[PDB]
């Protein structure tokens, strides 16, 4: 190829274009859901104070 | 595109007083001329066919605007200053004998 901000040609790499052609924010593809209590899912609910 | 000619006259046409009978003076015209070609300016500049399709901060027709700016430029340095004028220029303002 060429060198990383070559003398006669303008190129995407070159440091001339930073702050441009950044790359876009996505969601999170891989979000583990959240875990949750089994305990109060199996055990007879009483009220309290 | 193959330049114009310029015609001038020159010559001291001359006449002069006689008496009677002073057989009279004879006399010659004369003429000139001067020829001037236009001169050929030129770039090229180069990118990334990714970089053309992207135009980032819109290079490309920065580029178009600057080149034509550098160009009228260029046309001003050869004729005030001669500073980088092409032979087919014929004088240049600080040419001249006068300050």
């Amino acid at each position: 190829g060429f060198s990383a901000d070559h003398s006669q040609i303008a190129q995407t790499k070159d440091t001339m274009f930073t702050g441009y052609l950044d790359p876009v924010q996505a969601k999170d593809y891989f979000a583990e859901a959240e875990k949750t209590s089994i305990v109060q899912r199996v055990a007879q609910k009483i009220p309290m104070g | 595109a193959t330049g114009i000619v310029i015609p001038h006259w020159t010559g001291d046409v001359s006449a002069q007083w006689i008496g009677e009978g002073d057989m009279k003076p004879i006399t010659k015209g004369n003429m000139t001329k001067r020829d001037v070609h236009p001169a050929k300016i030129a770039t090229i500049f180069v990118a990334s066919a990714e970089t053309v399709r992207a135009n980032p901060a819109n290079y490309l027709g920065t580029m178009r605007t600057k080149v034509a700016t550098a160009i009228a430029m260029a046309f001003d340095n050869a004729a005030l200053h001669g500073t980088n004028a092409p032979s087919a220029f014929q004088g240049y303002l600080d040419q001249s004998n006068k300050t």
